RNA sequence: AAACUCCAGUUGACACAAAAUAGACUACGAAAGUGGCUUUAACAUAUCUGAACACACAAUAGCUAAGACCCAAACUGGGAUUAGAUACCCCACUAUGCUUAGCCCUAAACCUCAACAGUUAAAUCAACAAAACUGCUCGCCAGAACACUACGAGCCACAGCUUAAAACUCAAA
């Protein structure tokens, strides 16, 4: 498939890297991703101010994370939200407030993460961990998987 | 993968550093380090 | 240093605004202050509604007091003038005659 | 709000012309600058955007006042030639 | 001068013993700081 | 030590008949009732006094560096209250490295006047470093570790000889 | 259309937010910056020049700890829209904008004019910009691209900042 550049390198960017954000754990924790080439927008008839690169995907044999898609969506976004920050931060928020202190501090006990660890640095693994250790408490907590912090902070 | 090259780098300016140091208690006659002399790792925070 | 005080007092009947002149010379008084006098502006309708210490005011009574003071005293007093129940009001400036009359040749 | 009201921004209506006083008073605003006020700041203006108006504004006004200073100056010459034919 | 007129002055000042007699004058007292301008740049005392 | 607050003004104190007034007069005429500035100029006054050969010459450069060092002394009091001041910092940081120029010239041109007033100011001349260069962990720890076996072969040595 | 109807209008009480008019002024500060009121401290130097690194500062954005939250608002949801709709409009709400103690050290950080001293006589002067020059000092530059890059080194910075090349290539830029 054919996507922009900034977006082909988000999908195929590895651990670390400026282009590493929501898409880039979400498609490589299912499938290798590969950005083969880059095409430059004076190439496309109508010329746009943007290149594209094309991106092959090979779904997995073994995927990274076995857990329910959307769990796994809620989690990465709740993480990436704030992405120069600690991850903490960005954890804390899955949770209401009366619980979020104490909820956050055994998400990331349960799944052996330094909090120090920003959003850019988090390998498939500590991801896996997080949403086993996050699957674990929603099925221990039947309405904590439906709570939207911003509707909380509309009352 | 900067990562880790980067932190190998490290760890070689690390271990260079150390060997410049023996380097000097060597030519200056001492079999071994300062007397409680221990090379702190200044390469890493 | 040479300040004036300018107070606006709760209007109040003329004994206890007598009292209150009072406790607050004394107050200036008691941080070091020497009082140079003491002028009565008169009772009149606030520029506008001034809300202190729980009450709403639309009259005050004003008043100007001329001291000397120590430069540290200003800093305290202005804390006693925020604790009187009987003011509405109360700011410490430079004496305006302190101020030089700087004088000008006309426009250029 | 803590102010005395029907004294700020009022206008008396002078034998029943509602019209005149309604002009007067929009008159009274906009030369007091509260209508441009009102206007300007319906949508955030950026400091540099508004140093930026401010500038043009001052400038554009000096250049005018200095033209029709000119051209007031140069209108005296304007009237019937006195040597005409030579 | 400044020193002589200084020490005139504090003749008048308000003190500890003379406090309540001056309050009670100054109650019984106006002064008025208000005054204006003409175009002409002449005071009008009220 | 700063001067009593019941000491006179600068510019009242040689009036004739000053100390035959008011008491509340003195009080009005003294530092008590002033602000900071005429305090430093009576500081600045005694030090002329206690040290220059001629106090009423300002233009000299030991009263350049009295009337400085009041300064400096001014911008320390300010900074211990006012630590997030970074103009005056900049100030105080200024004002020290004049005073230093100012104290190389004098050390230069008279030395028994640089002797009075490093005594007098209670200030210690310090020569400036040769080398400029930054003193980073590597240096600083091969430095340690090149004193230290100098130490050792200082010792070894003895116990050879 | 969604949204709200614990909504809306008058009246009263009521900020850790932001500071009409003055300002058609052109001030203060080394720069960055600084425009509500009062008070206290307070704006170095009586030769000049003098640093990527020494010593102290540096808009906005960004990051640690705590706090405040009206309004605004990256992102995130929802409403409406062609025929792959509006990224753009509407609603709600985050980080952030605020305070305290620390980092980070970047700008079209620009008057795109290095600091001091001097001149207005010369042919004024490639052009444009902003009239043309002189003395003296420091900093910097020697074709383009590779390259605000690689390596080395330093940094509370960890795909960050400063310093900064070579090979291959071209007759230009
Ligand atoms: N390097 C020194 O420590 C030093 C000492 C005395 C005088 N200077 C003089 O400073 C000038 C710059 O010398 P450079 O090109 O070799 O330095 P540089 O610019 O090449 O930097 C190398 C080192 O010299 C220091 N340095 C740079 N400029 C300096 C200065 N003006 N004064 C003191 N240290 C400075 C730096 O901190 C750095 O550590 C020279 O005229 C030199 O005579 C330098
Ligand atoms: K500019
Ligand atoms: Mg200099
Ligand atoms: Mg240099
Ligand atoms: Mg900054
Ligand atoms: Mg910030
Ligand atoms: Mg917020
Ligand atoms: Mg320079
Ligand atoms: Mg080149
Ligand atoms: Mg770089």
């Amino acid at each position: 498939l054919t996507f922009q550049k900034e977006v082909a390198e988000r999908l195929a960017a590895n651990t670390g890297s400026k282009q590493r954000s929501r898409l880039s754990v979400m498609a490589q924790y299912l499938c290798n991703v590969r950005h083969i080439f880059t095409i430059p927008g004076q190439a496309f008839v109508p010329k746009p101010e943007v290149d594209v690169g094309v991106v092959h995907f090979t779904p997995l044999i073994q995927p990274k994370i076995e857990q329910p898609f959307k769990l796994v969506e809620k989690v990465v976004q709740n993480v990436f939200q704030f992405r120069r920050k600690y991850c903490h931060r960005g954890l804390r928020m899955l949770f209401p407030e009366a619980q979020r202190l104490e909820s956050t501090g055994r998400l990331l006990e349960l799944a052996d993460i330094d909090p120090t660890l920003r959003p850019r640095q988090l390998s498939i693994s500590h991801f896996k961990s997080l949403c086993d250790v996050y699957r674990k408490m929603c099925d221990e907590d039947p309405q904590l998987f439906a709570y939207n912090f911003r509707e909380e902070l509309k009352r | 993968l900067r990562r880790k090259v980067q932190e190998g780098r490290l760890r070689r300016k690390q271990i260079k550093f150390e060997k410049d140091l023996r380097r000097i208690w060597l030519k200056a006659g001492l079999k071994e380090a300062p007397e409680g002399w221990q090379t702190p790792k200044i390469y890493l925070r | 240093p040479r300040y004036e005080l300018a107070l606006i007092l709760k209007a109040m009947q003329r004994p206890e605004t007598a009292a209150t002149l009072k406790r607050t010379i004394e107050a200036l008084m008691d941080r070091g202050a020497i009082v140079r006098d003491l002028e009565n502006l008169g009772e009149r309708a606030l520029p506008y509604r001034i809300s202190a210490h729980s009450q709403q005011h639309n009259r005050g009574g004003y008043f100007l007091v001329d001291f000397y003071a120590p430069t540290a005293a200003v800093e305290s007093m202005v804390e006693h003038l925020s604790r009187d129940i009987d003011v509405i009001r109360g700011n410490i400036v430079k004496h305006p005659l302190t101020q030089e009359l700087k004088e000008c040749e006309g426009i250029v | 709000a803590k102010h005395l009201k029907f004294i700020a921004r009022t206008v008396m209506v002078q034998e029943g012309n509602v019209e005149s006083a309604y002009r007067t008073l929009n008159r009274i605003l906009t030369m007091d600058g509260l209508i441009e006020d009102i206007k300007h700041r319906r949508y955030y203006e950026k400091p540099c955007r508004r140093r930026q108006r401010e500038s043009y504004e001052r400038c554009r006004r000096i250049y005018n006042m200095e033209m029709a200073r000119k051209i007031n100056f140069l209108m005296r010459k304007n009237r019937a030639d006195p040597w005409q034919g030579c | 001068r400044e020193v002589l007129q200084l020490q005139e002055e504090v003749k008048n000042f308000i003190t500890r013993e003379n406090l309540e007699a001056r309050v009670e004058a100054a109650l019984d007292s106006r002064k008025n700081y208000n005054w204006a301008i003409t175009r002409e740049g002449l005071v009008v005392r009220p | 030590d700063d001067p009593p607050p019941s000491t006179l003004l600068k510019d009242y104190q040689n009036v004739p008949g000053i100390e035959k007034v008011d008491d509340v007069v003195k009080r009005l005429l003294s530092l008590e009732m002033a602000n900071k500035k005429e305090m430093l100029k009576i500081k600045q006054e005694q030090f002329m006094k206690k040290i220059v050969a001629n106090p009423e010459d300002t233009r000299s450069l030991e009263a350049r560096i009295i009337a400085l060092s009041v300064k400096i002394r001014s911008y320390e009091e300010h900074l211990e209250k006012h630590r997030k001041d970074k103009a005056h910092k900049r100030y105080l940081l200024m004002s020290i490295d004049q005073r230093k120029k100012m104290l190389k010239n004098l050390r230069n041109t008279n030395y028994d006047v640089f002797e009075k007033i490093c005594w007098g100011l209670g200030i210690e001349y310090t020569f400036p470093p040769l080398y400029y260069r930054r003193a980073h962990r590597r240096f600083v720890t091969k430095k340690a570790l090149c004193i230290r076996v100098f130490q050792e072969t200082q010792k070894l040595k003895k116990r050879r000889r």
